[PDB]
């Protein structure tokens, strides 16, 4: 699994890969790891598939109720806290890292990392098994104030490289862009995928 | 193995308007035998029997706890139990102990009250039902019993021939198992009568 | 909260329990139910209160319940409370069987339910079961037996007894006719029809209006049967024929 | 156990084998691995046989109850979620890997659900011991919007592949076809192996068996 | 012998000699204690809610005084009766609606939400420890399969689907008004259904009110999102009536 | 009356009678006086005997090194609240290692005493306390009642004929802030003296005094330890 | 106005005319208590309470009727003060729970909504009695602006530009209607709050009183706190001299 | 390691148990009784874990006595044995199981002489003769050899003699004294203890 | 926070009559009329569904409800209380099926549902149900008709009526009903008994009717009801 979230002025970009694997066998080469907590809030799934999906569902549920009680779209910070809280309450019992990114009126596009039950906000975040191989890439390929399209290239590139290096990462790249206007969901097929040094 | 501790062999067969059920008569702990006349087949009513193979305590416990639920069924309902219903009753009883199960694999054999129809089945230690039109086996000599039944069983057998087949299948399969024997008890079930027989089995 | 409390499990100035004695009145308006002990058996005879041209007749009985392989009971009072108690009687009988692997002695099963009914009169703040029960059975200790149960949770063993409508008139009628130590099942069946005929309301007596079950020991097995309509018809007519031979 | 699900134009098709193995010996040569959930929703069970059976029956019961209170044709998406949460509660101790397929107001849907509580939605999948063989065929010969007849044939081929290639897979292949008009369950759709024939008659003349004791109870 | 009483049957939810529940019957009179009237009408393409908005003084924040409530993106409701009782039922409704989606994965139908609250209102009717809620909930929303829906639930536990419904003080006069408008088969458009609801409340109360004096919530086939109309949009429908 | 049997029943006037009936228990108990300076907080109470053969009842009780109380009302309700105060002070020293601020302890009384006044079957605490303590904010005199309401006060008196003591303290309330400890206790004694009838005055057997402040921890003087305070007395005037 | 004997003893019992009198009698307890006031200005919210001096022996600042529920939220109470403190504790725990779950300062409307549910819960059963007080909640931020809410014994909560509870709630509201609070700075508002308290106060029935005042606006950086001795005494002099 | 033995005849039950109370390598007692009186005609002989045996045996003993008081009559040997079986089987899948191997001997007025064998796993079996302990491996063959269902009491004690002599000769543990008792029509009779 | 009453609200009067049950019997006796007829090859259940206004959607709520594939329900009395008994009976039918893998015998359902009704006559802080149930079913190739009431007592019927004019409805059935009817004939005499107590004109919207046979239980469509109304 390789998951990525990048922050820009208008909103955010959340990236994922398409593969789930059981050891050396792949059980789903087409899996969308981008789950919406709310209309403008998304999370990226990593770790135990069952645990990740279970947390995603509860977070969406609590935030749905939270939204109704406030009669306002939930803050992303709020979204991030619920996920952090569930992850922390059961750190030993649940094996998952969820990246929560979205848009709210108060603070715009924001990116949060909840790995291990901690809360941190970053210009961009990577998670999953695949993230190890791209730590160098992201550090050298990052510039402040990248445009939506620049952000999409960035997350796509990083994940592509991770996918090729990682055995646990593969398939197609799933991309969402969150802005004040709406949610843009796109998929990149293998033929569309960026090319680098392969051999 | 936990099943291997006490041993035992239970078998059921199907025939022309009749069913047969047999078990070994041994009660023994690992190295030694204690009793020659141990009961493993228990009547759950006229024309319906259950055979239990595995751990002797759970064999006795399940039989007693099933009778508890059977009698309450036969009192609440104004009828005698159907073979399919007993199968589901044992299945529910065993599955309730999913993560702490009784170490016994039961075998239901009997004719359906009212409708005459023959019925034979066997279950897991956690209560998974298996219905066949021929035979079902359970015990420590499962492989030995399977080898006999597959070679000996025929589609339409009369009570006279069914007894001979189910006996020979039990006799020779038991003689290859070190933890089963000390006599074989056979029940032949018909509409008119029930025939109970102990066979001249090896006592070694 | 205590404003709405009826105080069911409380003592009266005289030293009695109101809800228990008020429940006794409910039994008096219910069907007449009698039990008679004989030398070679024991039987229950009860008045059917559910009688109509439009009733279906699905079950074997209306007021007679099989509790055990060797035991049966009859009921007088609120039928829904009776269903709860009879179901519990079937449970306790099976719990004993599971533990000891032999049928529960007659007196012990009565004792167990009576302890439950007594508990409802002492604690819980709940209404008692408005039911009186007649138990008939056979155990290996005292043989053929007959018991009576009160809503108070009090019991007693009888040779002949009755509960329900016109109960005091039925028992004094039995007290005169019952021949201690000489009673056979055939004599007890004839006495049952005699007592019911004088006690019951509709006068003439019918096979739809009465319900009789016999408990006998046959071939080392306890046999319990609810008598068929053709059998009851002969029992009523045999008393009817002796009613015609009483004048000269 | 080899089980597979296929999505086609008019609906879905589910397949299963009929072999149940105890230890490394075959107990049932004819067991039903396609389970009734709703009139138009069926589930294929692989894993612990008792677990698959009971989990399935539980779902089916809950689904009937749901339909009764709702008064509407049940949703397959509903079935999937029910299953997940129950299975998640038990942390994978209920050994049930399932393929659930059905038709909705929302169309034909195929889900796979794992004993730990993960689920995934897809056009085609295969679970169980012989999944490798079945996935191979689907990966090889699956096109979207297949005609029913092509879909029937491919599914059979996929499951057949598992039967022969896998040791824990055998017996006949059962198929269940779900269309908006109806759901047709075809038991023993295809049987690759038929050996009824025996060369020897092992019959015994009465009296061959030595009897010590005889007792007869007439009824 | 109509209206006989014995015991504590007037104080707790137990039976009278007639077999009535007075505590339940008093809860219907608690709906009228709010001093307001709510009207709901269903069309072919829409479902409309209307209720009088009384603001005693300008010291009150007018935006916070409402009986129009959102339970789901698709499902809204109007509340009639005790204000505190009403808000408790709305919070429970939102809980039940979100709880339904978590268990079953699809949006709660209008009829199923109404039944669920009716079943909980039944508990107060059978148990003596608590009183029934002196309020009334009229639910609107669009079912994906059965079109527009208008549902109403009771403190008694009664629930039903309607073509048109009123609640509150002027309930009985406004139901008779709606009956007369139903018999005549109009073309039930968005404008027709809104104005039928508005004119109903404007005749029974006889006011010809300002846009600030009423509240309107609508659900339409093209836009299933529950929306409160605000002052400007209601003003457009009020000048449309005077044409 | 029918609005006076339960705490959960409101009177049509907008009152709870069971709280007011519990307030009557405080007035029936013997008088106690509490007052403070800028450095010290002094409690002076009147011990009472049912008969001359029986000894006098305890009025002053220990809570902690920096906090002490005087009781008025039911004995068992006084001991129950005293044990709660002790437990809260112990928990504070166990966790934070610093003495529990008086203001916060009284707030915990207010929270606890409120609970039974709103629950059916429960009853209000039939005791009123005068709490004398010393912390970072200096000396404190606090007053608690059967009603969970509490007061921060310069001086206070509760019990039988406490009005006479209340009026004395009200005249000399500006005197207390610059008072010497020996002069402060005499003011508390002279207030308590006003409560007694004209025939009898303060004796060594019926007077109990408790002092806490900057100098020392809370200390109770009873019999022989009390006479230094009584000696040097301005005679009872009228 | 009242029903005797049966229909007014329990909150689980409706009266024949559809009223819960136990709630209404709890509403009478606040009507007997001294007046609490609070209004919403252009850049915040100001509170004011008359605190009747029962005895001169009590400290200046005792029986505080202005509470700090949260760093940004203030509470003004009227009624049975024992219940007022328990509701202050309930409101404090609710604001604490929101930050522990969602990570930021609770919106005032939601806080008012949450506490009102707790108040309402005590009006349904015979096992408990309704709260015998009414209270106000005020806050200010740059995003939500100035907000003011009030909750009564029944569990009803509404937003306010100007609100008053207690003895002379009617005498206060008519004096509030005179003010252009939508345009007034909260510094000017304090002066007007102080004078309405003095006009409302009955000097010939009630003995004497103290004035409690609270801040929550832009001048206090969004934090709820007490109005300093300097500003209060200026407002008190303003109150006494414009009383003629 | 202890030893129990029972021999059922046509109208009697003969039972014997060793009198050794052993700790690690020492014999603490020479005269310890391992028999428990349940009724006038019921004996329960228990063997196994040090503390578990007495606690379990007495618990059943007191419950059989409780039945006698509550009903006026004693439990039958079968009902008693099934009661002990139920209590042990219910503790099998618990946190604390009882590792006790027991032998119940009784006389019924209807069924006659009875002898019951029971595992620590709580499996019940009726036997004409049974033995517990490691000594059973050396004695069950002697019992198989000379036992007839019509054995007289005179021959039964002599058959027991043959079994106990085998324990002296071949068995590695020192078991010099044995408790011997007979149950019949008249009840339990204490018989001369067999010493070596 | 709350905690329920632990004392019975139904107690024995000096007469020996549980007054609250008879008071609950008055609630059903005053409710809309319902009729059930067992007819040799099937069972029919019919009720008055007169909502007394044209504003109501006659299709939204139902009085004749299915419990399972082979069992149905009709009631006289209060609607809200009936709903609870339906949901409880539906669960009891599934609880039986999960254990035994067999369609629940009608007699066994009624026994289990009547036992739930018994609880509310003895349990603390609760009133009895103000509903009498009419349960139909098909099992072992035989039609079944049962009545359950507030008491917790149950009766087996060939034909019966309850609600408004239940006394006149029964006497009508005593003369009109004969054993060995055909199912389609039973619908007629069910609507005829319903016409005896109606008051107004009968449309397919004014009444609700369900049938039970070997093919299971189902509610008759408005089009089917219209055809019998001639
Ligand atoms: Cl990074
Ligand atoms: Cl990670
Ligand atoms: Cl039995
Ligand atoms: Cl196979
Ligand atoms: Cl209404
Ligand atoms: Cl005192
Ligand atoms: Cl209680
Ligand atoms: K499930
Ligand atoms: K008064
Ligand atoms: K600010």
């Amino acid at each position: 699994t390789t998951i990525m979230a990048v922050e820009f002025d208008g909103g955010v970009v959340v990236g994922s890969d398409s593969r789930v694997s059981a050891g050396t066998a792949v059980v789903n080469r087409v899996f969308d790891k981008l789950s919406p907590l709310h209309q403008r809030i998304f999370c990226a799934l990593s770790g135990s598939a069952a645990d990740a999906q279970a947390i995603a569902d509860m977070a969406a549920y609590q935030l749905e109720l939270h939204g109704l009680e406030l009669e306002e779209p939930p803050l992303v910070l709020a979204a991030a806290n619920v996920v952090k809280n569930i992850s922390y309450k059961y750190r030993e019992d649940l094996l998952a890292h969820l990246i929560v990114a979205g848009w709210d009126q108060r603070e715009g596009g924001q990116v949060y990392g909840t790995m291990g039950g901690m809360l941190i906000r970053q210009p961009f975040t990577i998670g999953g098994s695949g993230s190890s191989y791209i730590y160098g890439y992201v550090d050298a390929a990052y510039k402040p104030g990248m445009t939506p399209e620049e952000c999409r290239r960035f997350t796509t590139n990083a994940i592509t490289l991770a996918m090729n290096r990682d055995g646990s990462s593969g398939g197609v790249i799933y991309l969402v862009t969150i802005t004040a206007a709406g949610v843009d969901h796109r998929v990149i097929l293998g033929d569309e995928l960026p090319k680098f040094y392969d051999e | 193995s936990i099943m291997s501790y006490n041993g035992g062999a239970v078998m059921a067969m199907k025939g022309k308007n009749c069913v047969a059920i047999a078990a070994d008569r041994r009660f023994g702990i690992q190295a030694q035998m204690v009793t020659t006349d141990f009961q493993k087949i228990f009547p759950m009513g006229d024309r319906l029997y259950i055979g239990l193979a595995g751990l002797a305590t759970d064999v006795q416990t399940v039989a007693q706890r099933l009778k508890f639920r059977l009698n309450l069924y036969e009192l609440k309902e104004g009828r005698q139990i159907k073979p399919y219903t007993l199968m589901s009753m044992v299945a529910n009883l065993l599955y309730e102990k999913r993560f702490g199960p009784y170490y016994t694999e039961p075998v239901i054999a009997g004719l359906d009250p009212k409708t005459f129809k023959p019925f034979i089945c066997s279950l897991d230690l956690i209560g998974c039902p298996m219905v066949t039109d021929d035979f079902v086996v359970s015990g420590t000599c499962s492989e030995q019993m399977y080898g006999m039944c597959e070679s000996l069983w025929e589609p339409n057998m009369d009570p006279e021939h069914l007894f001979e087949t189910i006996s020979q299948a039990m006799l020779n399969a038991v003689d290859r198992d070190a933890v089963s024997g000390m006599g074989v008890i056979v029940h032949v079930i018909e509409k008119d009568k029930i025939t109970t027989r102990t066979l001249k089995a090896r006592m070694d | 909260s205590r404003r709405y409390d009826s105080r069911t499990t409380i003592f009266s100035p005289e030293g009695r329990l109101y809800q228990v004695e008020y429940a006794m009145e409910a039994i008096g308006h219910a069907g007449t139910c009698l039990g008679i002990l004989a030398n070679d058996g024991v039987l229950l005879a009860a008045e059917r209160r559910n009688i109509h041209k439009l009733l279906d007749e699905v079950f074997f009985s209306e007021k007679i319940y099989k509790l055990n392989e060797d035991m049966a009971c009859s009921v007088a009072g609120i039928t829904s409370d009776a269903n709860v108690l009879t179901n519990e009687l079937r449970l306790i009988a099976q719990r004993y069987l599971l533990q000891y692997q032999e049928p529960i002695p007659c007196e012990q099963l009565v004792t167990a339910l009576c302890d439950i009914k007594q508990a409802y009169t002492q604690f819980g703040g709940k209404r008692p079961f408005g039911v009186s029960l007649l138990y008939i059975g056979w155990d290996k200790h005292y043989g053929f037996q007959l018991y009576q149960s009160d809503p108070s949770g009090n019991y007693g063993g009888w040779k002949a007894t009755c509960i329900g409508n016109n109960s005091a008139a039925a028992v004094s009628m039995l007290k005169q006719d019952y021949k201690e130590g000489e009673m056979t099942l055939k004599s007890a069946l004839a006495l049952a029809v005699k007592v019911l005929n004088k006690t019951m309301d509709v006068s003439k007596l019918s096979a739809e209006k009465v319900e009789i079950a016999t408990l006998t020991r046959e071939s080392g097995k306890t046999v319990i049967r609810v008598l068929k309509q053709k059998e009851v018809e002969q029992l009523i007519k045999k008393h009817e024929e002796e009613e015609a031979k009483a004048e000269r | 156990t080899t089980i597979a699900g296929l999505v086609f134009r008019d609906g879905v098709i589910l397949g299963a084998d009929t072999r149940a193995t105890n230890d490394s010996v075959v107990a049932d040569k004819s067991c039903e691995k396609i389970h009734f959930i709703a009139p138009k929703i069926y589930c294929c069970g692989a894993g612990v046989a008792a677990d698959t059976e009971m989990t399935t029956r539980m779902a089916a019961s809950k689904m009937e109850l749901h339909a009764l209170s709702t008064g509407r044709e049940p949703r397959v998406a509903t079935v999937t979620r029910i299953l997940r949460q129950t299975l998640f509660r038990y942390q994978g101790h209920v050994g049930a890997s399932l393929v659930v397929g059905g038709v909705d107001l929302n169309g034909p849907q195929l889900y796979e659900v794992h004993p730990h509580g993960s689920y995934s939605r897809l056009p085609f999948t295969a679970l169980g011991s012989g999944q490798g063989a079945a996935v191979a065929l689907l990966e090889d010969r699956f096109q979207p919007n297949m005609t029913l007849e092509a879909a029937q044939e491919l599914l059979v081929e996929a499951i057949t592949a598992g039967i022969l290639s896998d040791l824990g897979s055998g017996g006949n292949v059962d198929a269940c076809v779900i269309t908006a008009g109806g759901a047709k369950l075809q038991r023993a759709l295809s049987t690759p192996t038929e050996p009824v024939q025996r060369a020897g008659r092992y019959r015994f003349a009465p009296g061959t068996t030595p009897v010590l004791t005889r007792e007869v109870r007439p009824l | 012998s109509r209206g006989s009483s014995a015991g504590f049957d007037r104080h707790i939810t137990i039976f009278s000699p007639e077999g009535r529940l007075y505590q339940v019957e008093y809860a219907f009179k608690a709906i009228n204690q709010g001093g307001l009237t709510s009207v709901a009408v269903r069309g072919k393409d829409c479902a409309v809610i209307v209720t009088q908005k009384k603001v005693p003084d300008k010291l009150l924040d007018s935006s916070t005084v409402t009986h129009l409530f959102k339970i789901t993106e698709s499902i809204g409701c109007v509340m009639t009766g005790m204000t505190a009782d009403s808000r408790s039922q709305v919070q429970r409704a939102r809980y039940e609606a979100a709880n339904w989606k978590y268990k079953y994965g699809y949006e709660i139908p209008v009829d199923m939400l109404c039944k669920r609250i009716a079943d909980i209102s039944q508990v107060y009717t059978q148990n003596a420890e608590m009183r029934p809620l002196g309020c009334c909930m009229i639910l609107i929303g669009i079912d994906e399969e059965q079109g527009p829906q208008v549902y109403k639930c009771d403190p008694a536990g009664y629930y039903c689907g309607f073509k048109a419904t009123a609640a509150g003080v002027k309930q009985t006069e406004s139901t008779s008004f709606l009956e007369k408008k139903v018999k005549k088969k109009f073309d039930w458009t968005f404008e027709q259904t809104v104005e039928t609801a508005i004119t109903c409340l404007s005749t029974v109360l006889s006011i010809d009110f300002k846009p600030s004096e009423i509240e309107v919530g609508v659900v339409t086939v093209e836009n299933p999102k529950f929306r409160i109309l605000t002052e400007a949009e209601i003003d457009a429908h009020l000048v449309a009536l005077a044409e | 009356n029918q609005y006076d049997n339960d705490v959960t029943v409101w009177s049509p006037q907008g009152r709870i009678h069971q709280i007011e009936y519990a307030m009557e228990a405080v007035k029936q108990g013997s008088a106690t006086v509490g007052l403070k300076s800028k450095t010290h907080a002094v409690l002076v109470a009147l011990k009472r005997a049912q008969s001359e053969l029986a000894a006098h009842q305890k009025k002053i009780l220990h809570v902690d090194n920096h906090i002490g109380i005087s009781i008025a009302g039911l004995t068992a309700d006084a001991r129950l609240l005293c044990n709660f105060m002790r437990q809260e002070c112990l928990d504070s020293r166990f966790v934070f290692d610093r003495p529990l601020p008086v203001s916060r302890l009284v707030s915990l009384i207010g929270s606890k005493t409120q609970i039974p006044t709103q629950r059916y079957g429960r009853r209000p605490y039939g005791v009123g306390l005068l709490i004398a303590g010393y912390d970072d904010m200096g000396p404190h005199i606090f007053q608690t009642c059967p009603s969970a309401n509490y007061f921060d006060c310069r001086a206070m008196s509760i019990g039988a004929r406490s009005q006479s003591a209340r009026t004395y303290l009200e005249r000399h309330m500006s005197e207390f802030m610059e008072c010497n400890l020996d002069e402060l206790v005499k003011h508390g004694l002279r207030a308590l003296r006003e409560t007694l009838p004209a025939e009898q005055d303060l004796t060594t057997k019926n007077v109990s005094i408790g002092i806490v402040g900057k100098d020392l921890e809370f200390t109770i003087y009873d019999d022989d330890d009390v006479s230094p305070f009584l000696d040097g007395l301005e005679e009872r005037p009228q | 106005s009242s029903i005797g004997t049966g229909y007014d003893l329990s909150a689980s019992t409706f009266s024949p005319d559809g009223r819960v009198f136990q709630v209404e009698y709890a509403m009478k307890a606040v009507e007997n208590s001294s007046t609490a006031i609070g209004i919403r200005c252009k850049d915040g919210v100001v509170f004011g309470v008359e605190k009747l001096v029962l005895s001169k022996l009590y400290e200046e600042g005792s029986n505080k009727r202005l509470f700090n529920v949260d760093r940004h939220v203030g509470m003004a109470v009227a009624g049975l003060l024992a219940d007022a403190r328990s509701l202050a504790d309930i409101a404090r725990e609710e604001a604490s729970n929101f930050r522990s779950n969602f990570g930021y300062n609770i919106p005032l409307k939601h806080l008012a909504d949450r506490v009102a549910m707790y108040v309402h819960a005590y009006t349904l059963y015979s096992a408990v009695r309704p709260f015998g007080c009414s209270f106000m909640l005020g806050s200010y931020s740059a995003n939500d602006g100035a907000q003011l809410y009030m909750i009564d014994p029944s569990g009803v909560s509404y937003g306010y530009w100007g609100c008053a509870i207690g003895k002379a709630r009617q005498a206060a509201k008519t004096e509030i209607e005179k003010l252009q609070m939508k345009e007034m700075t909260c510094r000017d508002v304090v002066k007007e709050v102080a004078k309405i308290i003095y006009i409302v106060h009955d000097e010939v029935k009630d003995k004497a009183f103290e004035l409690e005042l609270s801040w929550v606006g832009e001048l206090t950086k969004g934090r709820h706190e007490i109005v300093p001795k300097d500003i209060r005494e200026e407002a008190e002099k303003y109150a006494k001299e414009s009383l003629k | 390691m202890e030893y129990l033995i029972g021999i059922q005849g046509p109208d009697y039950v003969l039972v014997a148990s060793d009198r050794v109370a052993a700790s690690n390598i020492v014999q603490m007692k020479d005269d310890h009784d391992k028999m428990f009186k349940m009724s006038e005609k019921i004996l329960l002989l228990c063997v196994g874990e040090a503390g578990d045996t007495v606690q379990f045996a007495e618990y059943i003993q007191k419950n059989v006595q409780l039945y006698k008081m509550r009903n006026g009559y004693e439990l039958s040997p079968t009902a008693a044995a099934n009661f002990t079986r139920r209590n042990l089987a219910d503790c099998l899948r618990s946190r604390t199981p009882y590792h006790v191997n027991l032998l119940l001997a009784g006389y019924d007025e209807h069924e006659g002489p009875a002898l019951y064998y029971m595992d620590y796993l709580a499996a019940l079996a009726k036997a004409p003769f049974a033995a517990h302990g490691y000594g059973a491996f050396l004695t069950l063959s002697i019992l198989d050899r000379y036992y007839t269902p019509t054995i007289s009491r005179e021959r039964a004690v002599e058959l027991l003699r043959k079994c106990l002599e085998e324990l002296q000769k071949r068995f590695i543990l020192n078991l010099p004294t044995f408790s011997v008792r007979v149950i019949d029509k008249d009840g339990i009779h204490n018989l001369e203890n067999i010493a070596f | 926070a709350k905690r329920g009453y632990s004392f019975s609200l139904t107690t024995f009067s000096p007469s020996g009559k549980l007054v609250q049950i008879e008071y609950a019997l008055a609630a059903v006796a005053g409710g809309a009329p319902s009729v059930g007829i067992k007819a040799a090859n099937g069972v029919v259940l019919a009720t008055e569904k007169k909502q007394k206004s044209i504003l109501y959607d006659e299709r939204s709520v139902h009085k004749v409800e299915p419990i399972t594939k082979h069992i149905g329900l009709v009631y006289s009395g209060m609607g809200p209380d009936y709903r609870v008994l339906v949901h409880r009976a539906r669960k009891l039918a599934q609880q039986y099926y999960l254990v035994y893998q067999e369609p629940i015998p009608t007699a066994q359902l009624v026994q289990r549902v009547a036992s739930v009704m018994q609880e509310y006559t003895q349990s603390g802080g609760v009133r009895p149900f103000g509903v009498s149930l009419l349960i139909c079913g098909w099992n072992e190739g035989r039609p079944y008709l049962f009545q359950s009431d507030p008491s917790g007592a149950y009766f087996a019927w060939k034909a019966t009526a309850m609600g408004k004019n239940y006394v006149n409805g029964k006497t009508f059935l005593e003369k009109r009903y004969n054993e060995d009817l055909e199912l389609e004939d039973a619908i007629h005499t069910a609507i005829l008994t319903l016409k005896e107590s109606f008051e107004g004109q009968m449309t397919e919207d004014n009444i609700e009717v369900g049938i039970c046979n070997e093919a299971g239980f189902r509610r008759l469509t408005p089009t089917e009801v219209r055809d019998y109304l001639a």
